[PDB]
């Protein structure tokens, strides 16, 4: 039987068969509920859209992110996303293919146990399994050690992998990726004097952030350059056709990954927590660790972050090693690509969690059976 | 005890859319 | 059971059954008294006269308009329509049959419970229902979608509906029609030395206003060609057999729509009415909003509206909208036709307001009910 | 040199000098101009009236209010603002005082730029400075921690502030307050029969609004005890001599406040907003900013509001905490009353932004040097 990974990001969910090269289904996990009022009777007045339907209607509806900060916080609503990624886009009956689901290291664990007994009891399995996304992303880069940098829309960890055995001392997780960057962007933007509020003008400035921002390489120069002539700024058409031009807030919005002061936050940027996620490992493989920077996630899809993370640890890093970012220009989708390694491998077919495992031995198997 | 027993052992869619 | 749709206008009842093309009955609601000393005997003379013999006899007739700017205010003048419409018009029983009425939006609260008490204790019905005149309008476009300009004689309104979703907070509604265009008429047809005082002559300014009037393009271009040649000039004759001649006033009178200054107003014009009530709206619907605009009402029967209208809009709205105006010829009676879109409807038979709902709750839940 | 205070708010112009209790000339921000004819010759007719006087000859004008929702829209009219509050009520000299303005947190920065501008060109003044209002109400109270919602006539934002060291991050921005309370009032007075559509009836119904709404403790116990029974309804004499009557609508009105749905808008209400920011601060303030809710600005005026406000925060809190609102009965002027402090304060004087810094740096160290 072919398998499906469904990695259920907090911003997009990326679903699809095993063996495959691209993911078959890419859509956000919003769900939305209308918030006026209807007048005119029938017309397949559904009380709730999923997906790309509620970014189609999205000026009548009030849409919710079902995961926040790579926790579940609406269950039902998840339900919704789950049977919308199976019935709707995928078309596929869970009763008959095995799936692999993507977590966040550092989880809280009644999210694992809520999600294997939604797995297990409403859209029940054969088997599932739970795995970390930074191992995916290290398969899919086709090497066995790295450190990896992945950083979805709610959670960007830092895990380090040597020959297979990866450090669980050294994995560090911060809560900051691309939703936090959309909600400063949000408040930057009114600077200029374009407001955004609704939750439809989230989607906006999202596209806005990912058509046209930019990771620079200096922070200052950038700034002087920006403040001094107006060759940075780039215009953009809104969907009421309103034209807006940005500046400096090309390259601001991404610079909140390097300096989380800005939004508040007491913890360092990504490049000292990959730094000292270096550091906590053992002395001999920190060299291996030095050479094998694997990116993954939508939000290092900027053009600029590779030399600026390479500037940055090269200033952090002795002289005498060399550094090397690994970064792919598949990478947004690559841990997706990653369970299409995982699912199709001969020897993962004896670690799957079974049904009658499951059955015996209650939701306690999800703890010692995975990571 | 019986039941104690016996219970605890260990398209119109698119129709009306169209109209 | 076929249902009943009766828009009770404020110039002209158009009552009919569901199911027809077209309006069975359409006359305007004036009640005539008589204002001399009648000195023959007999003749068939009648204390009241009502709808087209009051159009017959109105030389020696007081003609009275029950309905103002939508708000009734004399109650047994309007109980006299009714009984016309329904006995005399319409010739059919009231008890077997249920009755949509329409309503302008934000009328008065006491209108519809005075329309719900006489509708089922005077005419008493097995149903009746208020329903809103721009949901019809739309029915008749044939769209789900737009902006609804509705003109009739006392009230201009802006409705914005997205999918079948009304937005209630972006309702326009302004108290200026072809009642105020014709006593702007009778205002300016004394330059020329025509003059038109009484309730009879009202009738016949309407006519010239119905007849020789239209919409200039450019108003300022169209008044020095009316001015510099006497091209636009024309003559209508009276019923009596004078003739008179009128030039500019073809396109002063239905200039006050887009201009409300000549009549003393504050408010703005119908297309900046339309604009706001495009821009009071989310950000995410209104290209639909540009290319629905759709008109109905009477009032927009003048032939030069739609390109006068489109100017306007399109010098208000960004450059990269499509305009669209959606004027068809039979809009004059499209609300009612939108009426028997909506009796005639299968969904619509649970939405019905009873007589034991109205014996339980008083004459009250028509606005829990309804909009 | 004794500063001058000019709180520049959406409704009411507040300025007067420091070091006193009293707001010395609180005049509402209009700018009329006449909408008529005018036949009589000479008689000092002017072509605009500001302040008052355009209070006074309001059947005449069109009023326009020149700020909308913080933002200044027209420049001209604002400048008419500044110099009518400058040489007519104060009849001071503008080159010989410093004067302090205050601003709403998140305007656009556009806004601030021509602030300094003409504060520096057309009213040249020695030394400004544009401070947030939410300190000057946190100075006012008398304390140093609190959270202060300070809500106008069109901004209310919540600032929350521990020690001296506000958290820019937990800020909060909603525009719904006033003005759209009146406007909200506008469209339910039209209910009951009373239509009120000009720019000179919005001040009757703003009057309404002041005199006799409140709020209520329970809104759904209030709706029910207003629909039984004909007790809260009051009367209201109309400037012609009509008295209208109103029940509902006298609590109707500021429960848009706590349910912005009403309204049309998507976001909650005050007491989720000052929920929210409370929560978005870090742990160990909390404590301190349940105890410390400083309500300021006149929409925090009502009768009822803060029993409200109580119920709805310690509804939301844990249930051991002491929630205590602040609640001074001087809390309609009290930012005012905060920049008497802050002009008036020893250590303020090296804070001034010179007329030397202004012509060596532009109109840009307004960002550099404010908050
Ligand atoms: N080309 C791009 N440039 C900048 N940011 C991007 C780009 N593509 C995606 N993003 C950001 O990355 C996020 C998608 O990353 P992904 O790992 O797919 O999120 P998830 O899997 O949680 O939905 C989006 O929220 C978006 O803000
Ligand atoms: N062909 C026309 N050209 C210009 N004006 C018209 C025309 N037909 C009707 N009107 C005017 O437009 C008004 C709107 O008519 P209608 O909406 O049927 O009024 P109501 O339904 O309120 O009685 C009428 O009062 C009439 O004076
Ligand atoms: N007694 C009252 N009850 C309710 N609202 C009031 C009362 N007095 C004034 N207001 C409202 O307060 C507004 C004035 O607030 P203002 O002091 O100008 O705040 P800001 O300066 O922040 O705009 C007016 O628009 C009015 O609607
Ligand atoms: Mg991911
Ligand atoms: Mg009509
Ligand atoms: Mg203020």
């Amino acid at each position: 039987t072919t398998a499906l990974v469904c990695d259920n990001g907090s911003g997009l969910v990326k679903a699809g068969f095993a063996g495959d090269d691209a993911p078959r289904a890419v859509f956000p996990s919003i769900v939305g509920r209308p918030r006026h009022q209807g007048v005119m009777v029938g017309m397949g007045q559904k009380d709730s859209y999923v997906g790309d339907e509620a970014q189609s209607k999205r000026g009548i509806l009030t849409l919710k992110y079902p995961i926040e900060h790579g926790i579940i916080t609406n269950w039902d609503d998840m339900e919704k996303i789950w049977h919308h990624t199976f019935y709707n886009e995928l078309r596929v009956a869970p009763e008959e293919h095995p799936t692999l689901l993507t977590e966040a290291p550092l989880n809280p664990k009644a999210n694992r146990e809520k999600m294997t007994q939604i797995m297990f009891e409403t859209f029940n399995v054969p088997a599932m399994y739970v795995a970390i996304q930074a191992v995916l992303s290290l398969y899919a880069s086709g090497r066995t050690t790295g450190i990896v940098l992945d950083s979805g829309d709610g959670v960007t960890h830092n895990v380090p992998i040597y020959e297979g055995y990866a450090l669980p001392h050294a994995i560090m997780r911060l809560d900051l990726a691309g939703r936090d960057l959309t909600d400063y962007l949000m408040k930057i933007l009114t600077e200029r004097g374009y407001s955004f509020v609704t939750t439809a003008e989230r989607e906006i400035v999202r596209d806005i952030k990912e058509k046209l921002c930019y990771v620079a390489l200096d922070f200052e120069n950038e700034m002087a350059t920006a403040a001094s002539s107006s060759s940075l700024e780039k215009s953009y058409e809104l969907p009421d056709g309103q034209v807006i031009t940005i500046g400096n807030e090309r390259f601001r919005c991404p610079e909140t990954l390097f300096q989380p002061s800005f939004i508040g936050m007491e913890s360092a940027g990504i490049h000292e927590t990959t730094y000292n996620s270096i550091m906590k490992c053992d002395i001999d493989i920190r060299k291996d660790l030095y050479a094998n920077n694997v990116m993954s996630g939508g939000t290092t899809m900027y053009p600029g972050i590779a030399d600026r993370m390479q500037k940055e640890i090269t200033a952090l890093a002795p002289s005498t090693m060399k550094i090397k970012i690994i970064a792919p220009p598949e990478r947004k989708y690559s841990v997706w690509i990653g369970g299409s390694i995982l699912a199709s491998l001969s020897t993962f077919q004896q670690m799957w969690i079974t049904k009658q495992e499951y059955d015996e031995a209650g939701p306690s198997i999800v703890h010692r059976k995975c990571f | 005890f019986a039941k104690l027993t016996l219970a605890f052992s260990a398209d119109s869619k698119t129709a009306q859319n169209l109209s």
